[PDB]
């Protein structure tokens, strides 16, 4: 299963298995036991408007 | 949100993925490129079959 | 950074000395390259024969 | 690009240059700018850029 979404900067902590935070409770919760992995990277270049 | 190209970084869109797999609940169909040999016979020999 | 050439021609009748008239001098080309041009050299056309 | 000990220099001249399509692109981090405020830019004529 691959599920993708875009966050904000500050919030990529809030998602680790084993945490509570706002995103991490209120909009997507992994189950601590994640037989997986996570990738994320910057995409201000191509989600950025003046 | 609020994203502007001028904006400090952590206030910068992040694009996340993240995939799940499963632990032997079913036959396994997703891995990788297995170079398959020729097969021996009355040999002890080990198999990935 | 400008090279500046200003250029004239005279028809001349007099035999060794410069000629004691007036005469202005046209502008013929400018150049915009800068260099730190400290030497120069002529050219002559000798017959290779 | 060049190492910054190295920065690459060039001199650009006899064009018609548009600003603002450097002025409204969101892909520059910094923009600051000093001798003319922005809008007035495409205003202007110079020589030797
Ligand atoms: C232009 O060239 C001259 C000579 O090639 C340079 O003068 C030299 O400068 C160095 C550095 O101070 C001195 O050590 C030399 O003795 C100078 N030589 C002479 C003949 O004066 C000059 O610096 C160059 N100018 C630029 C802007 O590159």
């Amino acid at each position: 299963y691959a599920d993708s979404f875009v966050i904000r900067g500050d919030e990529v902590r809030q998602i680790a298995p084993g945490q509570t935070g706002k995103i991490a409770d209120y909009n997507y919760k992994l189950p601590d036991d994640f037989t997986g992995c996570v990738i994320a990277w910057n995409s201000n270049n191509l989600d950025s408007k003046v | 949100y609020g994203f502007q190209p001028t904006n400090g970084v952590g206030y910068q869109p992040y694009r996340v993925v993240v995939l799940s797999f499963e632990l032997l609940h079913a036959p396994a169909t997703v891995c990788g490129p297995k170079k398959s040999t020729n097969l021996v016979k009355n040999k002890c020999v080990n198999f990935n079959f | 950074g400008y090279f500046k050439i200003y250029s004239k021609h005279t028809p001349i009748n007099l035999v060794r000395d410069l000629p004691q008239g007036f005469s202005a001098l046209e502008p013929l080309v400018d150049l915009p390259i800068g260099i730190n041009i400290t030497r120069f050299q002529t050219l002559l056309a000798l017959h290779r024969s | 690009f060049a190492s910054v000990y190295a920065w690459n220099r060039k001199r650009i001249s006899n064009c018609v240059a548009d600003y603002s399509v450097l002025y409204n692109s969101a892909s520059f981090s910094t923009f600051k700018c000093y001798g003319v405020s922005p809008t007035k830019l495409n205003d202007l004529c110079f020589t030797n850029v």
